[PDB]
């Protein structure tokens, strides 16, 4: 067997494995195919515990964009679903199963990921600086995926696995906890707009060059990565109901009306994104016939 | 030499806006509080965009749009015309200063090109847009609040996110601060010493980078194109919104009860939204 | 010159801070 | 050294009046005596303000020597 | 006052901040909000 | 030299008068007045 | 529930596996 | 070896978080 693992730590292997990747690989090849077949043929899972089923795969009616593997039920709620709890096979597939199962296994091979880069890092003689900007993309991903669907205390309002789930998921979470306000989200717009910056100005002086530098590389990495790191705080903290600066109303006069700036604007958007239609007292057909 | 074009202009700019977050109100161009003076805070305050009463009249000192006075220069909304139009004047007087600067070094201008970008950015998003509606008011406004305002209408508007230019962007974005924080990651790990690095990501990523050169190559070029683009698809929805709306879908989820696509709730949101200001 | 440059920003940031301060109590 | 010294006195001073001038009389109002009214305080704290600086300076000219 | 450590000019500027301006600025507050009269 | 007693002397007459210039301006009815800004008693 | 079993087994086998190979690290 | 200015400096941003988060407690422990 001392053959399988002395190609295993290998740092001669064509693709590296490494020991964390031993399980890695089984983890995301199995997200992979259940995450393929559920974006492929999934029967319509609803989503809102009412009778209006959502449909996400392809063979029912929908494009690439269009497509999403759905999240789970609200009757599932937040417990949690494996297969040998479904009855049968069928209840699991119109119950969002399938996401939970991508979800986890996903999670675990990312985890794994990190682990097989800082593992393959060591052994090849190389302070980890790798690992500790990758595992900002992997907490956001663990605030986005696993803490905000238990700090609202339900798997339906996860983000979907699809380009318009992905949009849906963020509008209603806007309207929901009003994240733009939140400072979080601006540390991370911060984050990600020095990252483009530097490395614009970076690629520039480098191909303008081409025939302090240590601190700059150093900086240049660390902004992005602090950035993400503080707006994953900031969702995992909207999980649990907690929201951005409400200005609303904060402004009144000598008798008491209240002036309004442009947060009552945002706020005023938020209702109307919450409710999609118009208010009371707007004049409906008042007899039919 | 154009070094100097831009410094006068850009620190009226500068000014204006000090001026305008602080003394100026929107209360005859939008019936809001957005200054320190009326009770506002760094987050609230904005130079907000003139009313709907003039269309796209630039509201100059010496026009008859204010006939010289300051107080209903000030009040009609000029404010926001004068920020926007020197800070533009000031942007393309830096695009010729980098310009300037790499023909007096000898060496090809690359931070120029770059810095394309946020000139496309700033003419797309706050002169050409209006230009394409109906005036100033719906042109966004210089606030933080007022770019989450503007942000929103345009997705209540747009179905922007449904635009292949702003994902594009989003992408090219996004793929710019990975790339950023890769290198200095993958700099300050060998910290030449490429070769441990290459190695390091054809074990790992197995298509691993050819040349330090080529990934600085494509750090510069990923963040510019990608802002060409959203760039280029805000002027397309000035023009022709191009939003490519599957109306199949829309037909088959009508009066078909048991069939939902995220599409067709995203349709939802964006026509409630829609009637949500009338 | 450095002169102008330095006291184009100076002459009126302090206008405006002393401005501000006193604005931070004008609220009732 | 004696100038910069005086000129700090004389803005806390002004502080302090300012400071008195805001606790004092925020409740009722009366114009009987104008000094002894919100708006009247701060006048006098403003004119003090300025009168310190002239004199503090004025001082100055006189005891330093040449500088001109 | 000077020093051989790193960034020697902060406390140039933080202790005078320390020292004049901040309880020069708390005790103003502190006196205006003990005095203001009514909301018992 | 004496330049930097005049340059002190310059600096000392000009910022404390430019800061109690601009708190009367604020204090006021000046800043409402010249910026257009409404006083908070005028809102309806 | 044959699949419960299996999948148990499974997951157990590959966690033990890991951790064994993670303690007798040869380099 | 020694600190440089820029840690110094970047302590002193990073502290500023602390300083936010102490004032809105003490502002909700006052009600
Ligand atoms: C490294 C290997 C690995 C790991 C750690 C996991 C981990 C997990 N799998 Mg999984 N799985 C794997 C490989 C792996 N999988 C492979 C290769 C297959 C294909 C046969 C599956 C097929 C599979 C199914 C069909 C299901 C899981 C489920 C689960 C979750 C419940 C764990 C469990 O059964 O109780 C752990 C053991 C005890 C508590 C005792 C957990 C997140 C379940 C799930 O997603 O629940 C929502 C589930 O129903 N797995
Ligand atoms: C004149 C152009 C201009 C300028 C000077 C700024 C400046 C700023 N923006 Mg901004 N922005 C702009 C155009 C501009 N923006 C446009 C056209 C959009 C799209 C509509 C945005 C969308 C945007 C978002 C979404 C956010 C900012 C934020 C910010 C602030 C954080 C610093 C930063 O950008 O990273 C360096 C900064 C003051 C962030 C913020 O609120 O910080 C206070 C933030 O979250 N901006
Ligand atoms: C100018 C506009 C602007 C900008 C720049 C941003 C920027 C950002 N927003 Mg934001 N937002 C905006 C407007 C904006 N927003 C508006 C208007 C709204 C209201 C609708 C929102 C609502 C909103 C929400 C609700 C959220 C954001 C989030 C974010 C952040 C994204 C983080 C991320 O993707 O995780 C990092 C990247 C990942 C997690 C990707 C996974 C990476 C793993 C490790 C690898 C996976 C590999 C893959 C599976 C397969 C490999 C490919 C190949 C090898 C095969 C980022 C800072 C999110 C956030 O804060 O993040 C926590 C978030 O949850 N925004
Ligand atoms: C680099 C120097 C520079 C440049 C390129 C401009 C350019 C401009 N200024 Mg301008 N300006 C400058 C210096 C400059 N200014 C200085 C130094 C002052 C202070 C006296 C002003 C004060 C000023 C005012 C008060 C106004 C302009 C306005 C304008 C715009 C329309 C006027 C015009 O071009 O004629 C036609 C134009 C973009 C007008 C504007 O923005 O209206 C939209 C306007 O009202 N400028
Ligand atoms: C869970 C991880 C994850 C993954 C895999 C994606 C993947 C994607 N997002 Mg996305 N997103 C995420 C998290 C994620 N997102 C989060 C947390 C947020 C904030 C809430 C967003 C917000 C967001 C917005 C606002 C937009 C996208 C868009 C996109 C698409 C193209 C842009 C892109 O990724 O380029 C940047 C990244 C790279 C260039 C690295 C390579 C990534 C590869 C090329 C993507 C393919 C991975 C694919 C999904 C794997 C599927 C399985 C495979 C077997 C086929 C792509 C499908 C855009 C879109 O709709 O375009 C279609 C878009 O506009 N995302
Ligand atoms: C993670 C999510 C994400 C990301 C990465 C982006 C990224 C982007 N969005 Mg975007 N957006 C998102 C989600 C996201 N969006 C969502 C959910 C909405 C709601 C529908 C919007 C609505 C939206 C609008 C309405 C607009 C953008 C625009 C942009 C681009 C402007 C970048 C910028 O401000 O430059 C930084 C700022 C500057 C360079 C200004 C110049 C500053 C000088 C240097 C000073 C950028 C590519 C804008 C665009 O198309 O750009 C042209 C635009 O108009 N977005
Ligand atoms: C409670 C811890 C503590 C204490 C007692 C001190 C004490 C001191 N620091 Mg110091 N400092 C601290 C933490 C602390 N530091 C931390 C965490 C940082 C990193 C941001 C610094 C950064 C720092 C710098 C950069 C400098 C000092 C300097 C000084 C000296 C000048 C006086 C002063 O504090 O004002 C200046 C110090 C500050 C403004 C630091 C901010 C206060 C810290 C961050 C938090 C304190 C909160 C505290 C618990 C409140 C308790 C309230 C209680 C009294 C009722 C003095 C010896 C100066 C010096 O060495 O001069 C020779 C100087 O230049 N400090
Ligand atoms: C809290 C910290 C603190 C600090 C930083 C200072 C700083 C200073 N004190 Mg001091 N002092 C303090 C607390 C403090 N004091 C306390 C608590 C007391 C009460 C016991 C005193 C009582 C005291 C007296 C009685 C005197 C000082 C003086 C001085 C100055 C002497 C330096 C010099 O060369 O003079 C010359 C310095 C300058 C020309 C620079 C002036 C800089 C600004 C603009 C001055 C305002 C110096 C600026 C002396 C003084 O007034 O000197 C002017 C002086 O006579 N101090
Ligand atoms: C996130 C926003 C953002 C900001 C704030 C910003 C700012 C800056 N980047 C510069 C450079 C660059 N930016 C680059 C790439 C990029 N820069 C980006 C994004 C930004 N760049 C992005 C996304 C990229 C990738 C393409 C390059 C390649 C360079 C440079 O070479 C250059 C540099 O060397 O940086 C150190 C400088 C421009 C100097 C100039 O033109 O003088 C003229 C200044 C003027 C005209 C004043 C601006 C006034 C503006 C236009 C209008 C007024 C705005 C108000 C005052 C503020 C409103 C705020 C509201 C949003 C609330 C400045 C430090
Ligand atoms: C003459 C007169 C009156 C009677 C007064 C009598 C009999 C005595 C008064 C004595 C007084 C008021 C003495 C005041 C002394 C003030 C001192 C000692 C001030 C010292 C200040 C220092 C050393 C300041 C130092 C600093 C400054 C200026 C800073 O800004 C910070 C740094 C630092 C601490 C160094 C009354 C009847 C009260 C009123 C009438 O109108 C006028
Ligand atoms: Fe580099």
């Amino acid at each position: 067997w001392e053959q399988f693992c002395q190609w295993v730590t290998s740092t001669n292997n064509r693709i590296y494995v490494g020991w964390f990747g031993t399980l890695m690989i089984p983890t995301l090849l199995t997200a992979t195919t259940c995450f393929i077949i559920a974006f492929i043929a999934a029967p319509p899972v609803d989503i809102d515990g009412i009778r209006e089923p959502v449909a996400g795969s392809l063979l029912y009616g929908n494009n690439i964009i269009s497509g999403a593997v759905v999240p789970s039920s609200n009757a599932i709620g937040l417990h949690f679903y494996p297969i040998w709890e479904a009855a049968s096979l069928d209840e699991w597939l119109y119950n969002g199963g399938p996401y939970q199962l991508v979800v986890f296994h996903f999670l675990i091979g990312i985890f794994c990921y990190m682990g097989r880069q800082w593992e393959l890092s060591y052994r090849l003689g190389m302070r980890p600086w790798i690992c500790v900007a990758y595992s900002a993309p992997v907490s956001a991903a663990t605030a986005v995926f696993l803490i905000y669907p238990i700090g609202q205390g339900s798997f339906s309002d996860g983000m979907p696995l699809g380009i318009s789930g992905t949009f849906n998921f963020m509008i209603v979470f806007q309207a929901e906890h009003n994240i733009l306000m939140h400072p979080f989200h601006m540390l991370g717009v911060a984050g990600v707009f020095g990252g483009s910056l530097f490395s614009a100005m970076h690629g520039s002086l480098v191909t303008s060059s081409l025939v302090n530098s240590r601190s700059l590389h150093f900086f240049l990495g660390a902004w992005p990565v602090i950035g993400i790191w503080f707006t994953a705080m900031g969702v995992s903290t909207m999980a649990f109901n907690l929201n951005g600066f409400n200005f609303n109303q904060s402004i009144l006069d000598s008798q008491g009306r209240v002036i309004g700036t442009w947060a009552d604007v945002l706020n005023r958007a938020n209702i109307g994104f919450e409710v999609m239609h118009e208010r009371n007292a707007h004049n409906f057909p008042l007899d039919l016939a | 030499w154009s070094g100097l074009l831009l410094f006068p202009c850009a620190f009226m700019a500068l000014g204006g806006w000090l001026t305008g977050t602080t003394f100026v109100t929107s209360w005859y161009t939008h019936g809001l509080a957005s200054s320190y003076l009326e009770g506002a805070n760094f987050l609230t305050v904005a130079v907000s965009s003139p009313a709907d009463a003039f269309g796209h009249s630039l509201l100059f000192l010496w026009g008859p749009e204010a006939q010289g006075n300051l107080t209903r220069w000030f009040q009609i909304g000029g404010l926001w015309p004068f920020v926007a139009l020197h800070g533009a004047f000031g942007l393309i007087g830096f695009m010729l200063r980098q310009f300037e600067i790499s023909r007096l070094v000898g060496i090809r201008p690359y931070n120029a090109i770059a810095f394309s970008g946020p000139i496309a950015v700033f003419v797309s998003v706050f002169l050409m847009y209006p230009l394409g509606q109906s005036s100033w008011f719906f042109a966004p406004s210089f606030g933080v609040a007022g770019i989450f305002r503007f942000i929103l209408f345009l997705q209540g508007f747009h179905n922007w996110t449904l635009n292949p230019f702003h994902m594009m962007g989003v992408a090219g974005i996004l793929g710019g601060a990975l790339l950023c924080a890769i290198h200095g990651a993958t700099v300050e790990n060998t910290l030449y010493s490429m070769v441990t690095a290459n190695r390091f990501w054809s074990q790992i990523f197995g298509i691993a980078f050819s040349n330090k050169r080529w990934l600085h190559f494509f750090m510069l070029f990923v963040p510019v194109t990608g802002l060409w683009m959203s760039s280029v698809g805000i002027v397309g929805l000035a023009l022709n919104l191009r939003a490519y709306d599957f109306v199949s879908q829309e037909l088959r989820a009508a009066e078909d009860p048991e069939f939902e696509t995220f599409y067709t709730k995203n349709i939802l949101l964006n026509e409630g939204m829609r009637a949500w200001m009338a | 010159v450095r002169w102008l440059a330095v006291h184009t920003l100076a002459v009126p940031s302090v206008f405006f801070v002393g401005a501000i301060a006193a604005m931070q109590f004008i609220q009732r | 050294g004696g100038l910069i010294g005086a000129l700090a006195l004389i803005l806390v001073a002004t502080a302090a009046l300012s400071s008195y001038g805001l606790v004092t009389f925020q409740g009722e109002q009366g114009s009987g005596d104008t000094l002894q009214t919100a708006d009247g305080w701060s006048q006098f704290a403003a004119g003090f303000f300025v009168g310190g600086m002239g004199g503090a300076f004025v001082a100055y000219f006189l005891l330093e020597n040449l500088s001109v | 006052m000077d020093g051989s450590y790193a960034a020697s000019y902060l406390p140039w500027i933080l202790i005078p901040m320390v020292g004049w301006l901040f309880p020069a600025v708390t005790m103003g507050l502190l006196f205006i909000h003990i005095e203001s009269e009514g909301e018992g | 030299i004496v330049t930097s007693i005049r340059y002190w002397v310059i600096h000392s007459i000009t910022i404390p008068m430019l800061f109690i210039a601009g708190w009367l301006f604020v204090s006021t009815g000046l800043a409402y007045d010249a910026f257009g800004t409404p006083r908070p008693d005028e809102y309806f | 529930l044959t699949l419960k079993i299996a999948v148990y087994i499974v997951v157990g086998l590959f966690i033990s596996l890991f951790i064994f190979g993670f303690l007798s690290s040869d380099p | 070896m020694a600190l440089s200015d820029t840690q110094i400096l970047a302590a002193l941003v990073v502290a500023l978080l602390p300083a936010f988060l102490a004032f809105r407690l003490s502002t909700e422990l006052y009600k």
